[PDB]
């Protein structure tokens, strides 16, 4: 049957412990008080607590996954209700987030086998195309009947509208000031580019997601997913994809500027007692450098290097850098360039490059249009990736001048400006 | 393989399914051998080839072999290339009754059951409904007793939908198919047999009807409730914090 | 089992591209030029047997040059609608095929010119006996095919239509546009030069 | 034909009492052998039951598609009497054939033998896909919510239903992609090959398609022999057909193969110990190097060095240290310079042999390419990305733009490239190995002048190459007397390139050899020395550049012995390729630290 699982199910929600601490339960009166109407979920913790539901979600994961949506739903009604005779609708499903290590499998290796089951994967992230929706409750009305109807779609983001409620054909009128409706984006993916035959280009894949699971990668953030091997439309063919289910991604992969500024507090007793003890600067010229010897005089600018310095904003605009500049010079060896690669390692949100731009690395906003519509996007820059931050370079002595250009007036400004044939730019450097 | 015995083991829906699914492979073979054989969807290629095959070995059975336009046109190709009450005095086949008891999904034995008392006494009919459908209801009550009284709505629901199923609104006719059809049928033994099997005598069991009608007070007449329901209710409150 | 083929060499006249004209048509004729392209080895239509929509009745017969769409004659004439029919692949004989493009000769151009090029045709066993970028003398029929890229162009348009005079009460008029180029075809070639 | 009985049963015992040497039934393995993996296929070789009996292949030809019927169904009968359930697992099962030896080029295909057995040759080229297709089917009817049964699907046509059980009625029809099951189709094309095309004739080509679970057993610049059936393609829109009425045509392959994956074992782990261990397999290593050319030892030892690559560390997680090693070899064209580099590419595991513009596989650098199969973006690195753990070789490193010289800049400077294009940020790991060549001006090295004045080349790369060496013209007789004779007879103790790539595998992944501080502050001893003796008669200095390589060169010798850990008598000759390696790159002013610094041999 399907309520003897649907029990079994139910059951790992609130009968399941470890460390001695309810974790599920807490976390969906969490997430309520969040407004998330989701959760997250390990399928290894589902292993050893009950066998009736891995074996048989493994191979039928469509049928079995709504059954545990709806589930969710009624433990929130019950928990909804009680919380509010605690202190102080309309709740839709929950979305279902869930993730794993048992394995990874590639691209390559699959098979027109375990078609529809879940497998496990990596790879690298290229496409964020477009906010594409789909409904969930929409009303209709017959245009000569007037009357009136209501349909939901669940998963599918099977059926179409009914056929007939004389009207004839094609009787019904969509309604949009009273329908509802999510949103999802077609994703991609393409294998490790060091794991590849020497000769061939990649073969990537398509995927698709729903109301809070989009909007979490940007590509380039190597990420590893889990999802169905589903299909849609040579002799008589259909077409291959992934529909997600879980998806999991590095905490924070190349640098963001957008990146944490809340600390934790238990951080900060050993802050201050840092800050008040008299030996930090020495503390601070003995260790950025522990692999080094000498100069100790260049590494005791480091430091006031990295702190900044005095922001300081006038009523006329003027504003006076808040950081300082500094060149070295010397000779091979002394390392000139070893503190140099060990920085970035050192500064939260910093790039690296070399002369004259690095390999397909604009040393300033080398902007260009877009493969679809042909139109105006600011691309990057080696001196706007880093915008709050240091900046790293070696060779300077073999510049082209217009990249110099640039980069010489963010010496001393740190504000580029582009003003080609249509867009007008002024674009903060700030490093 | 898997679709050739899917559509050979679906005749029941020793030598027989052997030299059947020989006959089948061989027939099939013979037809698409030759260039002449064509235009032939493979949706429905095993129907007349079993019925073929039925006819050659040694037996055939005219009934449920056929069981439609080009089926005919087929086999010629083939062997020359090689409410519901007042109504009166209403006629019914197997199949028919049959459906009627399959909509519940009993099994086989019952329907034949019924079968064979409505071909024995349905000379002296004013309607059939009204036998089979008492028939087919106490076999439900019977069959049904477990789950009937582990919830009492089912009473409800079954009711409802042998009414709908006979188009009508009014019900106590039907209680009346359902007793007429049981004092009628009280005394026979495969009844009897269908009695001890099911247990419901009445709806209730043997070893406690016997002590309640015997003049007892030890009878156990459950208002209490059994300790496993207490057990497993307790755990709806164990989580009560929530 | 019996498929033939013919040929005539050692014709005594020769004409150049630009010496074909209009009244030359179904005629055999001589011809040298030079090979820029061949093609694809394509077995083509030579026998093809069909059915009728409503039985197994099979008709080996076949419609071969052109207008290979239709045959009419049932052997069982009763049906509602014989005019169309089904098809078959079996029984059928095929025969080879061969398409090659041919080209001026230098030694024999004009002045202010192109090297004038169209479109020849092989079939049966003398196939393999083509050859890219050479010189050679073809020798067939003036065979023409169907096109539409003549459009466009000066002049009135000769146009194909059924009649409907004399009987009545039986795009509704079916049209037909006709527009030809001149190809050629190939009984025998050898290279010259 | 009706025969199926007497040519199923026939078959059956051929396939069951078969026997041909030592009463061996040799399909009993293959058969449980399928059972023991759960393999969908199975072989059977024509050469022998052709002997048997000939009039099989015969009914075979006049219809091999109809031919497949028994014989399907009989490898299932059997397959399930030795292993029960497998029916319940495996739907169904294919099979393979094998030595036939009828021979048909690409162009040789004519009509009078189609429909029947073909076996051709050439080469696979731009694969594509692997994507499903039915071969089970079942609905979601609109005016039921139920379903069809099984149905099988044929070779040649789509499915489309309009009855129902319930009744008659025309519904609309939809698959439910959600519960079907698939399988393997795949297309791709196959091309002759160039090495036989007669003169003046061009290559014809055809298109193949690849079925039964077998697809991805090919790749490109592959020779291949498939063996199957041939027949036309009746894809529709054909009445719209011009000229006369001919159809293209299509194979269906059976058998596949790539005449026409490297791992240790543990007896070759064992040898590989037991002569890495005896006596200093170095000099049968740079013997058996590269016997492409008889050239000189002083190179084939450096890159050697390179080979094997080193060991890299990081103190806790900063000031790492560069395990791979890197060459630069530079000298007048006349001698082999582009050889053994491309030898390397043949022996070692994951090289590349990238280049310039100009008959390379990639412009060696990474860029949002385009892709011919419907529009797909890729992101494509150059050799460097490709050989992240291994190495990437290039010639005429001179012949490069700013971009594609800036490029390997970054590589050999951070280990990691970087891209700001097209919506896009990312880095990856360029730890490569480096090696090079180029031309110097003028074709003689102009001996009278230091490199960077010689060649036009920039420094800050340049300091990189732990190794620059060069040689000149070779005028003695005795080079005459070598190379003329060797080359002549090019037309007239070393071990195995397989057991030297098998060894670079087996070294890679095991040995990390450590190194003991017992006896290491002569590093610093003899680093000083050298240091101040170099201003005393030279211009240029030594850095601690050549002390880390020094180093990195003792760990890779480390490697290359198998040993441990570091031995004392081998930073010798690390200290000795170092040395010699400075002093041809300087001027004939140096010809006083040819004397003076001859002690640290
Ligand atoms: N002052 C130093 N202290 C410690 N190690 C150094 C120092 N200078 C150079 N090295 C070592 O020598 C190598 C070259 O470093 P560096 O001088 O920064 O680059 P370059 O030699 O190209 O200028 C590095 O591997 C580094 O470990
Ligand atoms: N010692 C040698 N033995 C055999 N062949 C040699 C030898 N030296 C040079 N060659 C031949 O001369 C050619 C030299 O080409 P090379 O100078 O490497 O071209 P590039 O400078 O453009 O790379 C090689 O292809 C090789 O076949
Ligand atoms: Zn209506
Ligand atoms: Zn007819
Ligand atoms: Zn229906």
């Amino acid at each position: 049957d399907n309520t003897e699982i649907i029990k079994s199910f139910k059951n790992f929600i609130l009968e399941f412990r470890l460390d001695s601490q309810f974790i599920y339960r807490d976390q969906l009166r969490n997430n309520i008080l969040v407004k998330n109407y989701s959760l997250t979920v390990n399928m290894e913790h589902l292993i050893g607590y009950n066998e009736d539901i891995y074996k048989k979600l493994s191979d039928e994961p469509s049928d079995i996954i709504p059954l545990f949506e709806t589930a969710i739903t009624q433990v929130a009604k019950r928990i909804s209700i009680l919380s509010r005779a605690q202190s102080a609708n309309s709740l839709p499903t929950f979305q279902l987030i869930l993730n794993s290590n048992a394995n990874q499998i590639p691209l390559r290796d699959l098979d027109s086998e375990h078609v529809s089951k879940i497998v496990r994967l990596s790879g690298i992230i290229i496409s964020t195309s477009v906010l594409s929706s789909r409904a969930t409750y929409l009303s209709i009305m017959c245009r000569n009947c007037r009357h009136t109807t209501s349909i939901t779609i669940n998963n599918f983001n099977t059926v179409s509208l009914p056929r007939s409620c004389n009207c004839g054909p094609d009787p019904y009128i969509i309604i949009h000031e009273s329908s509802k409706f999510i949103d999802q984006q077609f994703l991609k993916l393409q294998e490790i580019p060091e794991l590849v035959p020497v000769g061939e280009m990649p073969r990537n894949l398509t995927m698709t997601c729903d109301r809070y699971l989009t909007n979490k990668v940007i590509p380039g953030t190597r990420v590893t997913i889990v999802g169905i091997y589903s299909i849609y439309n040579g002799v008589a063919i259909r077409t291959p994809y992934i529909k997600i289910l879980g998806i999991q991604s590095d905490v924070e992969t190349s640098s963001i500027w957008n990146s944490v500024t809340m600390f934790t507090e238990e951080e900060e007793e050993e802050f201050l007692q840092l800050s008040r003890n008299p030996k930090l600067y020495e503390i601070l010229t003995n260790s950025i450098a522990p692999s080094i010897f000498g100069n100790e005089d260049i590494k005791k600018a480091i430091v006031c290097l990295l702190m900044g310095g005095s922001k300081k904003i006038l009523p006329d605009g003027m504003r006076l850098r808040g950081d300082i500049n500094v060149l070295l010079l010397g000779d091979p060896g002394t390392a000139k360039s070893q503190l140099l690669k060990f920085v970035e390692k050192v500064s939260p949100i910093a790039v690296y490059t070399s002369g004259k731009g690095s390999s397909a690395a604009g040393l300033t906003a080398s902007v260009q249009r877009d493969p679809m519509t042909r139109e105006f996007y600011l691309e990057g820059g080696a001196m706007v990736l880093a915008d709050g931050g240091v900046v790293c370079i070696d060779e300077f002595d073999k510049m082209r001048d217009e990249d110099r250009v640039a980069i010489h007036e963010a010496m001393e400004q740190q504000t580029i400006s582009i003003a080609k044939a249509g867009i007008t730019t002024v674009l903060n450097s700030r490093t | 393989q898997h679709c050739v015995a899917e559509v050979l083991r679906l005749d029941p829906q020793s030598g027989y399914l052997k030299k059947l699914t020989n006959a089948t492979s061989i027939l099939y073979n013979t037809s698409l051998n030759k260039v002449m054989l064509k235009q032939d969807e493979e949706v429905a290629r095993c129907h007349i080839c079993a019925y073929i095959a039925s006819q050659k070995m040694n037996e055939k059975h005219m009934p449920d072999l056929c069981y439609p336009k080009k089926a005919k046109h087929l086999m010629n190709l083939f062997r020359q290339s090689l409410s519901l009450l007042v109504k009166k005095y209403c006629k019914m086949t197997t199949e028919e009754i049959i459906r009627l008891c399959n909509d519940f999904e009993l099994p086989r034995e019952v329907a034949y059951k019924i079968v064979d008392e409505y071909n024995i006494n349905a000379s002296r009919l004013v309607c059939p409904w009204q036998l089979v459908c008492g028939l087919v209801l106490n076999c439900t009550f019977i069959v049904f007793n477990e789950r009937r009284r582990k919830d009492p709505r089912i009473d409800h629901f079954i009711v409802s939908k042998m009414c709908s199923l006979m188009l009508t609104s009014k019900v106590d006719d039907v209680i009346e198919c359902v007793k007429l059809v049981k004092e009628l049928i009280i005394g026979e033994k495969w009844f009897r047999d269908l009695q001890i099997r099911y247990d419901d005598f009445d709806g209730i069991r043997y070893d406690e009807i016997i002590f309640r009608k015997l003049g007892s007070m030890l009878q156990t007449t459950n208002i209490l409730v059994t300790d496993d329901q207490y057990n497993i209710w307790k755990k709806r409150i164990e989580m009560d914090l929530a | 089992e019996r498929v033939f083929q013919i040929s005539f060499f050692n014709l005594p006249t020769v004409h150049r591209i630009r010496d074909i004209r209009s009244e030359k048509i179904g005629s055999l004729l001589s011809i040298s030029g030079t090979v820029t392209r061949t093609s694809e080895v394509r077995p083509e239509l030579y026998k093809a047997s069909f059915t009728c929509d409503m039985c197994r009745a099979i008709v080996d017969n076949v419609e071969q040059s052109f207008k290979y769409t239709e045959p009419t004659f049932c052997p069982n004439p009763s049906c509602e609608n014989r005019a169309f029919w089904t098809l078959n692949v079996t029984r059928s004989r095929f025969l080879d095929w061969q398409k090659v493009r041919i080209q001026e000769n230098a030694n024999e151009i004009p002045t202010g010119s192109m090297p004038r090029t169209l479109d020849v045709i092989l079939r049966g066993d003398s196939v393999e006996r083509a050859k890219p970028g050479d010189r050679c003398k073809f020798t067939g029929v003036e065979i023409v095919v169907p096109d539409v890229t003549q459009l466009g162009l000066p002049g009135v348009k000769p146009s194909s239509t059924l009649d409907t005079r004399g009987i009545s009460k039986t795009r509704s008029l079916g049209v037909r546009d006709l527009t030809y180029k001149i190809s050629f075809l190939a009984c025998h070639v050898i290279s010259i030069g | 034909p009706n025969v199926s009985r007497t040519i199923a049963r026939e078959l059956k015992s051929f396939l069951l009492e078969y026997t041909d040497e030592t009463g061996r039934s040799v399909y009993g393995a293959r058969i449980r052998t399928l059972g023991e993996m759960n393999s969908e296929s199975l072989e059977v070789n024509y050469r022998h039951l052709a002997e048997s009996k000939a009039i099989l292949a015969l009914f075979l030809a006049k219809c091999p598609e109809e031919m497949l019927k028994i014989f399907d169904l009989v490898a299932m009968e059997a397959t399930e009497l030795h292993y029960p359930d497998y029916a319940r697992i495996h739907s169904e099962i294919h099979v393979r054939i094998s030595d036939f030896p009828t021979i048909y080029s690409l162009r040789e295909l004519r009509e009078s033998n189609l429909s029947s057995l073909v076996r051709v040759t050439g080469v696979v080229t731009r694969r594509t896909g692997v994507f499903p297709q039915l071969k089970y089917v079942k609905f979601n009817c609109l005016k039921c919510g139920s379903i069809l049964g099984p149905f099988f699907q044929d070779s040649n046509e789509e499915i489309r239903i309009s009855f129902c059980t319930n009744c008659k009625s025309k519904g609309p029809f939809r698959v439910n992609g959600e519960k079907t099951v698939y399988r393997n189709y795949q297309r791709v094309t196959l091309q002759e090959a160039p090495g036989t095309v007669p003169p003046g004739r061009l290559p014809r080509h055809r298109e193949v398609i690849l079925l039964a679970d077998l697809v991805d057993v090919s790749k490109p610049g592959e020779e291949v022999e498939v063996t199957g059936i041939y027949k036309n393609n009746y894809d529709g829109n054909l009445n719209a057909k011009n000229g006369f009425p001919v159809f293209a045509t299509i194979i269906e392959a059976n058998s596949i193969k790539r005449r026409e994956v490297f791992s240790w074992t543990e007896e070759e782990e064992r040898e590989f110990r037991k002569i890495s261990r005896d006596r200093g397999i170095i000099d049968k290593i740079i013997s058996s190097m590269a016997p492409s050319i008889y050239g000189h030892r002083d190179i084939k030892t450096a890159v050697a060095c390179s080979l094997f690559g080193g060991v890299p560390k990081n103190v806790n997680g900063k000031h790492s240290i560069r395990g791979d090693i890197n060459v630069l070899l530079l000298g007048d064209p006349g001698t082999a310079k582009s050889q053994i580099l491309k030898y390397v590419e043949k022996t070692a595991h994951r090289a590349v042999f990238a280049t310039g513009q100009g008959a390379s596989a990639v412009g060696l650098t990474a860029s949002v390419r385009k892709d011919p199969i419907t529009k797909e973006w890729t992101l494509e690195g150059g050799a460097l990305v490709l050989a992240d753990k291994g190495v990437c070789l290039i010639d005429e490193f001179d012949k490069m733009n700013d971009q594609d010289r800036t490029s390997i800049h970054e590589a050999m400077e951070q280990q990691s490239i970087s891209i700001s294009k097209a919506g896009i940020v990312t880095t990856l790991q360029a730890r490569c190995s480096i090696i090079a060549a180029a031309n110097p001006n003028g074709g003689r090295y102009n001996s009278t002048l230091p490199l960077a004045q010689n060649v036009s080349l920039t420094e800050p790369i340049l300091s990189r190459f732990d190794i620059l060496c060069v040689v000149r013209d070779l005028v003695d007789e005795e080079a005459d007397e070598r190379l003329a004779t060797f080359v002549v007879d090019s037309h007239v103790s070393p071990i195995p390139q397989e057991l030297l790539m098998k060894y670079i595998h087996y070294a890679r992944t095991k040995i990390y050899p450590k190194l003991h501080q017992m006896d290491m502050d002569k590093v610093s001893r003899v680093y000083a020395d050298l240091r101040r003796e170099s201003i005393s008669t030279g211009s240029f200095p030594i850095t601690v550049r050549h002390l880390e390589s020094i180093l990195r060169i003792a760990e890779s010798f480390a490697k290359m012995r198998l040993s441990e850990f570091v031995s004392s008598y081998d930073l010798d000759r690390a200290i000795k390729v170092v040395v010699d390696s400075f002093v041809d790159a300087q001027k004939v002013s140096v010809r006083r630290q040819l004397r003076r610094s001859f002690a640290i041999y």
